[PDB]
RNA sequence: CUUUAAAUCCUUUAACGAGGAUCCAUUGGAGGGCAAGUCUGGUGCCAGCAGCCGCGGUAAUUCCAGCUCCAAUAGCGUAUAUUAAAGUUGCUGCAGUUAAAAAGCUCGUAGUUGGAUCU
């Protein structure tokens, strides 16, 4: 937060879902951080580097964490657009 | 049908919870330090700051840029900084709800007798408060419980008829002086 | 509430009526009955003759015979039972004198292991038992 | 005398290479290895046992008396804990639910109450906690106020660090046990509120393994 | 001396006036709630204490006496009403399967509450 002065205040600020907007908190232990890599245009090789998701534990537990990457993965780009 | 006034205040107040460890403590420090009597000074103490706390809580209630809500803010602000509790330059209006119970005594009249010197300890300058021996502004003053406003503070000095600061020796040493008189011849 | 209408008010208000009639410390302080039955007419304390000396017994394991009086109060004329609160106070009344009776603060029910009995003894000879007890005051004859 | 690490977390505490727990807190990796909070919540650490209240199972046997018992862990800067164990003899009991109070600490929001002025000293909004049929509310309250509440959830909102703060209690809060563990999860609940000043789109940075994972995997087996 | 119809009350001021400043501070309590002794002696389901749990049957942390200690302090305790705590009268803001609870069911006049759309 921040406050008249307007300097940081709080100690940190939480993640939050890429799929439903909703923060994780700290003993939520259903959370998931993977990585996405991304191949090269030419070849098709690792180039090196990595692209992140998100996913709360209420949608793994109700049942939709694999649909929420997909369209993701449709925003994104990787997956192919026609699917 | 008579011309009377009839009209009072309490003064202290109660807590609702009469046996406890903590709060107990610190009332019975703060009489340590500062030297008070009994509780229902403090219990005064508190009631007075409760009262000026909720006052200041309707005020900042009311919305910005308010004649009356101005008005009574910067006469209250007047008031804190001449009894001394604050400072000439923290002038905001919600510093108020930042003050605690040693703010209310720092400006007694015990303490800046022992803060300025003339008294050996909070003991003997409420005995010596008692006694009517301080002069402020060439008037004596016998009240413990007496608050000291800022500009009011430079002209505590003892009292011209007090034989500490200058006078007549009282009612024992003038026994100890006859007695003495007496035995020598 | 349910009924939350804009314009309801007086259904209500007829509903509070009867359920805060259907109470039990609201019917024992607004009727008549209540008082009237209550022997001390609504007065904290009351003036009785001591008539005679009653010892009663005790309840379940606590076991100790009590000592109790039969008062009758001079203002409405019924014989109401009194217990002598402390050790050694029943040597100071005697027959046919003036007790000043009040309850033992459990709002006219029995307390503790004393069956059917809710009042107590104050003041007797106007002189109270607490004087007596601790020698403060002597008994007049 | 020397501590033994059996986790890969207490590996990259030990190593130098993990800063603080507040990282693992915004990462939310769960912890069952109890001296990483020895590491970093020094001589702050404050400890008051609750009250300790036996249980006790009818047999043909006899009477046996297990004993629970109950904790509140934390220092005067936020984190905060509970803990109860259920042993036979007191101290197992006690150094037992320190141990779990010591696993479970939680970290807390600080807010304002009307102007954002100063060091934060209140819940940040209303938040509260349901477990058994206790309902504890957490209402904001001015500066220098004080916590009004029983006496044992002032205890517990001195041992979080929430000066001022207003409350409601609803149920039997006879059992110490539901009602404690409902004030617990209500102050936990100040992080799971979302707020406006939270609406920035947030950035992931590398998991704590993925810094060192070619030192967890050579130091670690 | 002042005040006052005139005094008394207050204030000022002579002469006095404290070393156990004997110029002597009480009230209910000490198991829990609820801050305070497993102190000592006496009776031992009797006398009693106890608003409530419960302390008394011959080793009374509660009875009766002495010491110490805690609470407020020229004040403290008791009984009657009353308020908050009572979110145990719920308008905010109680519940109705099993803890007290929905008429056996249906129609139905006042009363309650009523779709969208006009720059």
């Amino acid at each position: 937060m921040q406050n008249d002065a307007g300097e940081f205040v709080d100690l940190y600020v939480p993640r939050k879902c890429s799929a439903s907007n909703r923060i994780i908190g700290a003993k939520d232990h259903a959370s998931i951080q993977m990585n996405v890599a991304e191949v090269d245009k030419v070849t098709g090789r690792f180039n090196g580097q990595f692209k992140t998701y998100a996913i709360c534990g209420a949608i793994r537990r109700m049942g939709e964490s694999d649909d929420s990457i997909l369209r993701l993965a449709k925003a994104d780009g990787i997956v192919s657009k026609n699917f | 049908p008579v011309a009377r006034s009839w009209v009072c205040r309490k003064t202290y107040v109660t807590p609702r919870r009469p046996f406890e460890k903590s709060r107990l403590d610190q009332e019975l420090k703060l009489i340590g330090e500062y030297g008070l009597r009994n509780k229902r000074e403090v219990w005064r103490v508190k009631f007075t700051l409760a009262k000026i706390r909720k006052a200041a809580r309707e005020l900042l209630t009311l919305d910005e840029k308010d004649p009356r809500r101005l008005f009574e803010g910067n006469a209250l602000l007047r008031r804190l900084v001449r009894i001394g509790v604050l400072d000439e330059g923290k002038m905001k209006l919600d510093y108020i709800l930042g003050l605690k119970i040693e703010d209310f005594l720092e400006r007694r009249l015990q303490t800046q007798v022992f803060k300025l010197g003339l008294a050996k300890s909070i003991h003997h300058a409420r005995v010596l408060i008692r006694q009517r021996h301080i002069r402020v502004r060439k008037q004596v003053v016998n009240i413990p419980s007496f608050i000291v406003r800022l500009d009011s503070q430079k002209h505590i000095d003892f009292s011209l008829r007090s034989p500490y600061g200058g006078g007549r020796p009282g009612r024992v040493k003038r026994k100890n002086a006859k007695k003495g008189q007496g035995g020598a011849g | 509430g349910k009924c939350r209408g804009l314009r309801t008010a007086r259904k209500l208000r007829s509903h509070r009526r009867d359920q805060k009639w259907h109470d039990k410390q609201y019917k024992k302080a607004h009727l008549g009955t209540a008082l009237k039955a209550n022997p001390f007419g609504g007065a904290s304390h009351a003036k009785g003759i001591v008539l005679e000396k009653v010892g009663v017994e005790a309840k379940q394991p606590n076991s100790a015979i009590r000592k109790c009086v039969r008062v009758q109060l001079i203002k409405n004329g019924k014989k109401i039972t009194a217990f002598v609160p402390n050790d050694g106070c029943l040597n100071f009344i005697e027959e046919n004198d003036e007790v000043l009776v009040a309850g033992f603060g459990r709002k006219g029910h029995a307390v503790g292991d004393i069956p059917g009995v809710r009042f107590k003894v104050v003041k007797v000879a106007n002189v109270s038992l607490l004087a007596l007890y601790k020698g403060k005051k002597e008994r007049p004859r | 005398k020397e501590w033994l690490p059996v986790t890969k977390l207490g590996r990259l505490v030990k190593d130098m290479k993990i800063k603080s727990l507040e990282e693992i807190y915004l990462f939310s990796l769960p912890i069952k290895e109890s001296e990483i909070i020895d590491f970093f919540l020094g001589a702050s650490l404050k400890d008051e046992v609750l009250k300790i209240m036996p249980v006790q199972k009818q047999t043909r046997a006899g009477q046996r008396t297990r004993f629970k018992a109950f904790v509140a862990i934390g220092d005067y800067n936020g984190h905060v804990g509970l803990g109860v164990k259920c042993s036979k003899e007191v101290a197992t009991a006690i150094r037992g639910a320190i141990i779990l109070a010591k696993l479970s600490i939680v970290p807390v929001r600080r807010g304002y109450w009307g102007n954002k002025i100063g060091k934060p000293h209140t819940v940040p909004c209303k938040v509260t906690g349901r477990c058994g049929s206790v309902l504890v509310r957490l209402i904001p309250a001015p500066r220098g106020t004080g916590i009004v509440s029983a006496p044992v959830p002032k205890k517990l909102l001195m041992m979080a660090g929430i000066d001022d703060c207003y409350t409601s209690a609803r149920g039997c809060t006879a059992t110490l046990g539901n009602f404690a563990k409902a004030t617990f999860d209500a102050i936990s609940k100040t992080y799971s509120y979302l707020t406006p000043d939270l609406w920035k789109e947030t950035v992931f940075t590398k998991s704590p393994y993925q810094e060192f994972t070619d030192h967890l995997v050579k130091t670690h087996t």
